[PDB]
């Protein structure tokens, strides 16, 4: 089972550096090439440089010579890319990929590292449960997560049991603070008769909070 | 082929066709292992050095100088050349059969083969019909297939490069994904191949029995090797692929169904089969068929476990070339002298660093 | 550097129909076989390889994805369209030392029109006690993407301090959803009683209004 697992989201301060990793399980590491790719607002994919691990031979795109630095660890079968002195324009998602010489393209990819280049300091979120305002058929009830930074923010309903009827809207920035909201629509049979909770986790501020939706 | 009354012209031709054969297939991989520039230098020097040591053999079972530890010593290393060549014949007939047959079961590409329902990949399906034949020689009636293979093979290589051949860049000591450095630390691996490729010493005495002749012969031979080596290394599509992909049998950098290569493989298969039995008469002349099934068994076993043309040729050539090409012809000469000593010791040292440099990996 | 120009910019295909994304390369990307590749990327997820060497199908990809092309012009075709295909698709060239991608094609699956399940939510008291109050308003599972929400505080169209978010198109429903959180102060929230979440869409000429009174 070919698996590429990269690093966690990074909040690097403007002018600092970070190293992104990519642990490769499921194939013989050297029999393939490791590439790196950049995705920036909605559309715009850029090749970024790449390295044949057998002879340690990297090859970059001119645009990225001097930002990206490839390296590999043959024993750990991981690949690492260092980015240096970042600016606002370097806030992007970085992907890790896999190439065999020409007999294909980039067949297996990585989950993606999201680097956020900013000086706003990590603030933890405020979770507020959105109780329903009368009911009839089915009730949608919600949950508002307001005022957090950086963006890796994970929200589950009923610890994941409730996977269906969910709408986890993406985050927006207002005055260097994000706000996220989520809705779940269930039957008048199922609520308030059962327990429904908004589970919010901001790993970056070591914040794990649960918030139950109540009628008042 | 391989290692082992004339009006000079036919003498040079004969030395050429004898040293030509499946030996030329590994040259591209050798350059790649040293780097391009450093490899070219090595090919020239190693051509010149082996020529001097072949001269030396000409100026001389010999080996009275040593006796016992000399008579036996010449035999074992001469046996190393012979039995080592009977092994690589086995592997290459397998690959060529495999592709020659896979072709005739009912393609312009270059392949980076993944290193290791049709069951047509067997080296045992040829030992059964091919082992009695060396108990018997007449097979020398088909030496023309040696030239036919070499003729068609060279035609093949030129046709290919004309089609796709403009890809070079010069990363001198750094590396690129697609290009290897020009000076690579694996330069010893190239030297080992060349020793076995540049070896006629075991039979140059009988070959020259019919010196300007020899110099043109290795020059023609030496220049023949440099041609194939450079075309395949340069024409290897390098922006899309990489020059680290060059397989030790460069015909394996091509698919199972390259028609031109299949013609070359069929021709090489035709020629190669008409020459293995001779080595069986050759090995035993140097009382059951136990020895003689021993070399046959050695062929089959090698192709099924470790089938790299590159490692086999470099080790065997450096081994038998330690004595038969480097030290012994230099020892024969120096003792026969009952500044030059320093030079000839340096030749002795190269033959030593040749073998030791193959272990460094 | 090979510049790849991919069209359409944005494409809309009805479910069950055929989508023909196209790519054109500046230079030649054929070495001895063509070296363009097609990729699929759903929101927030890594890219997926559909067709390699312009016309060969990757193990596991549905045969409804087909590829053709050589030299300069290439096309990608999804012959029966499925809502699991609501993604953005790009093309890649692997032939020359600077590797380049394409403009991207955002495929939107046209489904039957559906109207929003609009639901309004008063400020949680846990916030009012911390100061501040926002009226969230979910508009879920609708089609098409375009929609307008007009917050009205005691009838007065208040458009200051509204903040929206849309979902990408559902991989199964082929629908969209939106959350409009109108944020006020605790003080200003208690200066008014009516809070309406007036939503207009293609489905109803008369806006679907969900409202509440503070008492």
């Amino acid at each position: 089972q070919i698996q590429l697992v990269q690093s966690g989201p990074k909040l690097s301060k403007p002018g600092a550096t970070d190293k992104i990793s990519c642990a490769a399980g499921g194939y013989s590491f050297t029999d393939y090439v490791m590439n790196w790719v950049k995705a920036s607002p909605l559309k715009g994919l850029e090749w970024n440089g790449s390295i044949n691990t057998s002879n340690g031979a990297t090859t970059y795109i001119s645009a990225f010579k001097g930002a990206g630095s490839h390296s590999v660890d043959s024993s750990a079968s991981t690949a690492a890319q260092q980015l240096s002195a970042l600016k606002a324009a370097d806030t992007a998602v970085y992907f890790c990929a896999r190439n065999f010489r020409g007999n294909g393209a980039m067949d297996y990819w990585g989950q993606g590292t999201s680097v956020t280049v900013s000086s706003a300091k990590t603030t933890a979120p405020s979770v507020y449960p959105l109780e329903v305002s009368a009911t009839g058929s089915s009730v949608t009830l919600g949950c508002l997560v307001k005022g957090y930074f950086p963006e890796p923010c994970t929200l589950t309903w009923n610890s994941g049991s409730l996977s269906s009827g969910v709408h986890t809207f993406p985050a927006v920035l207002a005055s260097d603070l994000y706000t996220l909201s989520s809705s779940v629509t269930v039957t008048s049979s199922t609520w308030p008769s059962q327990s429904i909770t908004c589970n919010v986790a901001h790993p970056a501020s070591s914040t794990k909070v649960d918030k139950k939706i109540e009628p008042a | 082929s391989h290692e082992d009354k004339n009006p000079s012209i036919v003498t040079i031709f004969a030395i050429w066709n004898t040293m030509m054969g499946t030996s030329i297939l590994s040259i591209p991989w050798g350059i790649k292992q040293a780097g391009f520039t450093l490899g070219i230098i090595i090919i020239v020097l190693m051509g010149l050095l082996t020529l001097y040591c072949c001269y030396r053999v000409l100026k001389s079972v010999c080996k009275y100088y040593f006796g016992g530890f000399g008579k036996w010593s010449s035999l074992v290393f001469s046996l190393v050349s012979l039995i080592g060549a009977m092994v690589v014949y086995w592997v290459l007939m397998s690959n060529f059969l495999f592709n020659t047959g896979k072709f005739i079961f009912n393609t312009e590409r270059v392949i980076c083969p993944y290193p290791d329902e049709f069951d047509h990949w067997w080296s045992k399906t040829n030992t059964i019909p091919f082992y009695l034949i060396l108990l018997l020689s007449f097979f020398a009636r088909f030496t023309f297939l040696g030239t036919i293979s070499v003729i068609y093979l060279i035609f093949l290589v030129t046709y290919k490069a004309i089609q796709l051949g403009f890809h070079l860049e010069f990363h001198w000591f750094d590396s690129s994904m697609f290009f290897v450095p020009e000076f690579r630390t694996l330069f010893p691996q190239l030297s080992g191949v060349l020793t076995l490729a540049f070896f006629i010493h075991n039979c140059i005495i009988t070959l020259m029995k019919n010196v300007r002749d020899l110099s043109l012969a290795y020059l023609l031979v030496g220049l023949t090797y440099l041609y194939v080596g450079v075309l395949i290394f340069a024409a290897f599509p390098s922006p899309p692929l990489s020059k680290e992909c060059i397989e030790p049998n460069f015909l394996d950098n091509f698919p199972s169904s390259d028609i031109l290569v299949f013609v070359a493989r069929t021709f090489l298969l035709f020629q190669m089969t008409t020459v293995y039995p001779l080595l069986g008469y050759l090995v035993r002349v140097q009382h059951v068929f136990v020895l003689n099934v021993f070399v046959v068994g050695a062929g089959v076993l090698m192709a099924r476990f470790y089938p790299n043309i590159g490692s086999i040729i470099r080790y065997s050539g450096a081994l038998c070339g330690l004595a038969l090409v480097f030290v012994l012809p230099s020892l024969i000469h120096m003792v026969s002298l009952k500044t030059s000593t320093l030079f000839h010791g340096f030749l002795i040292l190269l033959g030593v660093a040749n073998l030791l440099g193959q272990f460094f990996m | 550097d090979i510049l790849l120009t991919q069209s359409p910019e944005s494409l809309s295909v009805v479910v069950g129909f055929y989508v023909t994304i196209t790519s054109q390369a500046s230079n030649n990307i054929t070495t001895y076989s063509s070296f363009i590749f097609w990729y699929q990327q759903k929101p927030g997820q890594a890219p997926k390889l559909l067709i390699y060497d312009s016309s060969t199908l990757e193990s596991g990809i549905p045969g409804r994805f087909s590829g053709s092309g050589s030299g300069r012009d290439f096309s990608l075709t999804i012959a029966p369209n499925q809502p699991a295909c609501g993604a953005t698709y790009e093309d890649l060239q692997v032939l020359i030392v600077v590797r380049t991608f394409g403009g991207g094609t955002k495929l939107e699956i046209k489904r039957a029109d559906a109207a929003p399940t609009v639901s309004i939510f008063p400020p949680s008291s846990e916030q009012l006690t911390s100061g501040g109050a926002e009226v969230v308003c979910f508009l879920n599972n609708f089609y098409p993407k375009n929609i307008n929400v007009a917050w009205k505080i005691d009838g007065g169209e208040r458009q200051n301090g509204v903040l929206n978010s849309w979902t990408d198109q559902d991989s199964a429903d082929s629908t969209y959803s939106m959350s409009s959180t109108l944020t006020l102060t605790k003080d200003e929230y208690e200066r008014h009683a009516s809070y309406t979440c007036e939503a207009t869409h293609q489905t109803s000429t008369s806006p679907i209004v969900k409202s509440f009174n503070r008492n």
